[PDB]
């Protein structure tokens, strides 16, 4: 859909974050429902020899489960469908302020008009200093771009969803990592076992290893790591928006580099979008910049005047 | 696609050879996941730190199933070395290392933008029929040329001002090569630690009764013949990026020269372009030498001089 | 098919939360399939050593079958078919509109001609009041489009369609959430099994655990509140949106701002889907308004006319 | 492609209806390959013909491979043939229904016919002439001559020919009769998905006990599949009953533009006959706006305005 | 997508058939990999060469599961049937044998060129205005069915020297039609041999200890039903296939008569082609004789008269 | 793409080839991973080297695992590799085939030469200059003229360098010899997959036996995949020796338009030299007609005509 222009380095740097720890999350979860279990073997009381229990198959079997089911935490068996919560959230959170539908039809018109304007020879003739369709198709594309700034600025939709979502990203980063390092030395490979089934198997206390226990707690650290630096980008992401107000975008670094100097202060989610592109290439916000002064529409006016007369 | 220009030989090489290694550590992976285990047997024998050794008739031990699973369990997550149960995801984590180094460049926007114009001018360039007419109109071709020109011109004095895009190419194959060290250090370290046969004294004799246990690993083959492979295929790797390194640092990739295509045509007044511009030029050489004469005529001022003078002629 | 326009946010959202809720119920079908079984042990009657149950692994095998057919409740082990059922009818419910060729058709014609009714840069002028060749051929796209309105100001297939639609979500929305609500306590881990195979094993009570119990309560929860916010997201459409008959949207604040203040009053369902396009975005809604205005069809070939002068 | 506008709204309905029974069929044959067994335990007391009703578990002195082999053999002899072979039966008749329904796109002679009919009525529904006339370049009336003798060569081409409404009746009473048989065979064999059968091998000289009593796993699954595609094939019947009844009510060789000229000007539009009339009349069960832009090249008098008007520009 | 109009009922049919047969193969190889197996138990009382039968209790064995698993390992390489074992990995290299000689000419250049350069003159042809207005201008129009006449007449005097395509499509049909005969012979003659019950004498009595098992093969019904399905699809093949060789040999297709066409157009100089050009034609003419008769247009000399008079018309 | 006119049939016919000795590749390495096991029963008769052979079953008393333990140990010690890497070696062939036969196609310089070649010869076949010739507008004629330019620049281009013809040579080379070393050591240790396998581990302090008589269940199997893929391999070595022996039986390295230039109205197109000539034959070996038409642009007085059109519609 060519959105990668209103897309920084960090936004893809997120997103392949956000690939990176579903395929984590995905990965743990098939580990899950693949080889997830755990062998209980009874504490029996006080040439070597094996020690015989008298347990059939199925009563291992049942005293697994139970101990599954009971004596292993929450932690280390629900880990990856937490793991992929958040990776949905935050890939839904990356994906809502271009889903929208007021919000995509907004970028849409915006991309659509970009496009126009870097691709207009008007905007190049301009900058070096015709033909009557290329005049007509210049006029028209002014006529555009006048009608998007009419329509964008009185709004701030775009801007402040896009708050919202860094802040949302933030916070739910502040949780899961409070929440996660609480549970890191917890994840243990044995457990001990008192499920009260002494009436079906005759033993009180078991002792149990998790089979997917340390490859777990690797998964875990791993996923941490990878949390920690997406949430170093959020952070230097919300320290990039608090630090220049883009509430309004001047231009006089633009009127000061062409020869027109009749560019208006455009605000608000205009001058987000604009921002959002100079982050990304400042050539596309140059044509907007040369495009948006009047000296331009009198040298347009006057070569179609020369044309027509 | 149109990326193809940017990458040389041994980009390819690399390229598919990290493809072959990212499908072995898959490969490693699932069997890791699925039919990896180690079967265990007690040694009622011991006379020494690992298990002793020594008609015929079976050996009782007096153990369950699941005794025998416990066994197994424990053996293969505490007396097992941990190149062989994490060898695949080490092998994938260096293929994701060496795919991200590759596509650092062609996914940051600072240099992807400069990129993905050079394909594009170049690509224009070298359809353009002026540069055809030149090497050997109508008033739109002209026009046409004469807006290219002033586009490589406005491309030139843009890019050529920076160097981001050599210093990246420089740190990505600075880290692919130190990253190969490292790797065909450790991995060959510790590639004796696969093996068949591992004797465990995990201790848990309260349970079953045996202290001392011999473990075969049904994998180690496999999983040492995947790791020669994948040792092969980095080696290959390295051999290649230190190739690449040699022939980056063995002239001045920031300083372009015209003067084979100044001799063989008769613009005589190319300048020479500098940073990125020269290093692009290299590597389109590097690809094939006919998109850089052809687009050599855009920069010579005889031929912006006779095109203007086509301009003219089809004016009036 | 371009049909995002048609489309309206609360149709998005509820489509994908129809989506989470399919590919949940697919992942407990998964698990069912996978390793939803019982594990059941008999209650023997009255130095720990374990007790012989005296009793072969197949017995095991016939036991645990038998108290997962008897003992174990349907909606225990029949819940993710289910899920899957009101998932399909929940998307068919959302998706009848456009698989009906008869609505289709109509549906397909309206998206075609609303393309030209807002892109055609008449609509352009009129919104802010070029050649007379062009008036000329919009002439022939007046004149079709005055002809669909008279074609579809007398049918009402398209609003019955969607308000019986929609009436049926809120119905399934219901029972759903009455009878899942009323299955949640009822599945346990534990179950006392009475198979009454006395003769075949020697044991007349047996104690059962089901494996994929506490997985399937998670499951059945997310299923509820997934449940609920599609509810509450559906009555608050149906709150609003629905509340006001639709049948009719005759321009009134676009006949307020538009120079052209005499738009014909379009009811029925083409009118219904000018308010989709409405509640979907505005500036179409606008652009149409200026554009279907009889007074501005009339000022279109008058404006050809002085042109052709 | 474009033959969606060939299907009736019952077509679509059959073909969403047969995707819902091949998931079904699908589904049923990967619980057939993946859990579908038996499990037996012996019965000591036999003193009845089947097992006989009659603490310590009871200890049959069976290894675990007997155990095997009386199951798979209880499965093969004493098992209904049905319950096992369901899905692929399901898996057969979804395979009959797909190729009945689609057999005509695939007939080459039909398949050319249909085709050049669609390609036809896209020409005749995006011509300028119909919406000039319903309510103009010397170009676009040579391009409209044109359709118009290419529409004479396609009206006295296939209206000669029967075999797009055979194919289609024979198609349809091959559908209601294959239904016919499902609904009476597969009713009639529903009852045998037991979940618990008594079966009885004699293999005393392998395992050492007659008759024992084993337990379907996936019967009450295989039940309500069962069920659930009875319902299916009783909805696919219905739907299929009312094409034939649509089909066999009225002539669907001969179709009338009455209603066509009265609404407009042109009252000279003969009656199609033949395979020409059955598309038309599939037209109008899809949508009579193409059948009523597609009339406007059928009429002697349109063709007369077209040359007129070809004059009339031409000075 | 364009090559349906060189596949008739007949190929369509096959390929279908073909499909149906490939998908079975599919299932079956499925199956034998998974679940393919036979559980036997041993003969106490053996009186002859295969078993012998003769509150109850079990009849114990004194045999350990990997006794067992050997037992039915090795009755099953040795004492069962090899077309039971391997039903399915030949209805796959039959169904490959048949989509190979179904697509043979298709990928084979030496005819897969005729084909394309034949299907893209006759779509051409099919589209020509110049057909509809002769079945019943321009100058561009007219210049183009001019060259299309030209074209026409250098591809018909190219391609009807030779008749590879002909001879392919028969070659192709009669491997088809004896590869079908030999598949129903050898396919009914041993379906005898899918049973469930076999009696094995392996010798592996200083192993486990008993001369004579009885095994019970778990997928001998379904791999019964699935041979009895294939040999009914066979059976609809090979009828197919010799129809498609009746229709063959029943009339001579090197040789292409327009008198039907003749007889209603007014043109009746239309030549006959032959060789690979009149193969093609029939083919079109099982296919729809509506682009023969637009193509017929193309080959009488009268067309290509009136051609030159109307370009002569509009030149001035 | 348009590469297919590039690859003769021999290339096609072992491109396909290669495609079912990578399924049989993928088979018996999902067989490999899968159900690749050993049954191992131990020989309490060792009275010669290997089991010696001499009603109640024999007692082992062995457990579950300690059966396990011995299956793994006589899979891992006593089993030939050929029989247990079977299948990677097959894919680690097939891997190198297809780099050896697709490696012109990614190496950069023949790669860029041949996509220009396919681009100029599309070019080349579709100009209606060249039917002209072989049997108009002025944008024609300069289109015509730009076409010869572009064809004189590739000719003075490509005869220069000669890095195509050297590179197919060293492939065809290498995909020989490495056919050689296949059929060498595929055939001389195919022998080995026996289906029992007789092992001496030495596991006497942990089982108490001493050989054991394995059972390898997918022996027969992989015989028949190795028998299957030596027949392959033997067709794909006859190919590669016909393609070089077409290469080394005249040189390649020039080709003439002799019957080209009887046939056609010119009869100066001159012999073209090293990669022009190779690609210009494996293009007749795909069809004649594409480097029929292609000769126009290859004679001078081609060009004089073009230019004479182009004047005499000029004035
Ligand atoms: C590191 C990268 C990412 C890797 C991600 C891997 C994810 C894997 C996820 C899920 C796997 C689920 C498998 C099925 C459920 C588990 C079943 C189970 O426990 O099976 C164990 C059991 C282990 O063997 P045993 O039967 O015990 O016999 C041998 C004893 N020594 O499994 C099996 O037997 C079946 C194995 C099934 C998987 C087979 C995978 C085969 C993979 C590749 C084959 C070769 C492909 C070559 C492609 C070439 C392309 C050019
Ligand atoms: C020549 C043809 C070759 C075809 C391909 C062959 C190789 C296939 C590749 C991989 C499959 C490997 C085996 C399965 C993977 C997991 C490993 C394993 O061992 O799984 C075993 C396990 C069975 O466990 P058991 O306990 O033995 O079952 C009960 C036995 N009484 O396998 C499975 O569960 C999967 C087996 C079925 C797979 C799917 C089969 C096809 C599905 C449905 C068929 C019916 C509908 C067909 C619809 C067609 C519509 C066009
Ligand atoms: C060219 C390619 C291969 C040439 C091989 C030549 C072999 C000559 C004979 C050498 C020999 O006898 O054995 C070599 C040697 C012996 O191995 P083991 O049996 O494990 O060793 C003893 C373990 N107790 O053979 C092998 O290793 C077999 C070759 C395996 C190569 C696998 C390459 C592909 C691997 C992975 C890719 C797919 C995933």
């Amino acid at each position: 859909p060519t959105y990668r222009i209103l897309k920084p380095w960090w936004d893809v740097f997120m997103d392949y974050l956000a690939v990176v720890m579903l395929m984590v999350a995905i990965f743990a979860g098939t580990m899950q429902l693949t080889k997830d279990q755990v062998v209980c073997l009874p504490v029996l009381p006080s040439d070597p020899t094996g020690r015989k229990t008298n347990l059939d198959f199925q009563q291992y079997v049942f005293i697994n489960q139970m101990c599954y089911h009971l004596a292993l935490p929450w932690y280390s068996k629900y880990f990856p469908y937490l793991a992929l919560i958040h990776t949905i959230i935050l890939m839904v959170s990356s994906n809502f302020w271009f889903k929208y539908p007021k919000t995509c039809s907004k970028v849409e018109h915006f991309v659509s008009i970009l496009g126009k304007c870097f691709e207009s020879p008007w905007t190049t003739k301009a900058l070096s200093e015709l033909d009557k369709k290329d005049g007509e198709q210049a006029k028209a594309l002014f006529e555009k771009v006048r009608k998007f700034r009419a329509h964008v600025e009185d709004s701030d939709l775009i801007y402040k969803l896009y708050v919202v979502q860094t802040l949302i990203k933030t916070a739910k980063f502040i949780f899961i990592l409070c929440y996660t390092a609480n549970f890191v030395n917890a994840i243990s490979f044995e457990h001990v076992c008192k499920p009260k089934v002494e009436h079906l198997t005759g033993y009180e206390v078991f002792e149990c290893t998790h089979n997917m226990a340390y490859m777990l707690k690797k998964l875990l650290i791993s996923y941490i790591s990878i949390i920690c630096v997406y949430g170093f980008i959020c952070l230097y992401t919300l320290f990039w928006l608090f630090r220049i107000p883009l509430k309004e975008y001047s231009f006089e670094k633009v009127r000061e580099e062409s020869s027109f100097s009749d560019i208006p202060d455009v605000k608000n989610d205009f001058a987000f979008l604009l921002h959002m592109v100079d982050q990304y290439d400042q050539l596309y916000s140059k044509r907007f910049g040369v495009f948006l002064s009047e000296v331009s529409e009198n040298k347009l006016r006057e070569i179609s005047l020369n044309h027509e007369w | 696609p149109a990326y193809r220009i940017l990458k040389p030989w041994w980009d390819v090489f690399t390229d598919y050879i990290s493809i072959v290694m990212l499908m072995i550590a898959v490969f490693g992976g699932t069997l890791q996941v699925t039919q990896d285990k180690m079967i265990c047997l007690p040694c009622k024998w011991v006379t020494k730190d690992s298990c002793n050794d020594s008609g015929p008739t079976g050996i009782k031990y007096d153990l369950d199933r699941h005794q025998y699973n416990y066994v197994d369990a424990v053996c293969y997550e505490n007396r097992l070395h941990w190149f062989a149960k994490y060898f695949p995801y080490l092998v994938l984590l260096h293929t994701l290392i060496f795919l991200a180094c590759s596509n650092f460049w062609f996914k940051f926007p600072r240099t992807s933008s400069k990129l993905e114009h050079f394909v594009s001018i170049l690509l224009k360039c070298f359809d353009s029929p002026w540069t055809t007419r030149a090497l050997s109109l109508d008033k739109k071709e002209g026009e046409q040329a004469k807006a290219l020109f002033e586009k490589v011109k406005k491309f030139r004095t843009h890019v050529e001002e920076g160097d981001i895009v050599y210093r990246l190419y420089m740190r990505q194959t600075i880290i692919k090569v130190i990253k190969f060290a490292l790797i065909i250090c450790y991995t060959v370290y510790y590639v004796h630690n696969i093996k068949f046969d591992v004797d465990c004294t995990v201790d848990i004799e309260s349970l079953t009764g045996y202290r001392t246990y011999r473990c075969a690993h049904p994998l180690a083959t496999l999983f040492k013949i995947l790791a020669s492979f994948y040792i092969s295929l980095v080696i290959f790797y390295g051999l290649i990026c230190m190739y690449t390194l040699w022939w980056m640092l063995r002239r001045s990739l920031k300083k372009y020269s015209f003067e084979s295509i100044r001799e063989e045509s008769s613009y005589s007044d190319i300048p020479d372009v500098k940073n990125d511009f020269a290093f692009m030029l290299h590597l389109i050489d590097q690809y094939d030498p006919l998109y850089s004469k052809r687009f050599a005529v855009f920069l010579s001022e005889v031929s912006e001089n006779k095109l203007r003078q086509l301009n003219l002629n089809n004016e009036w």
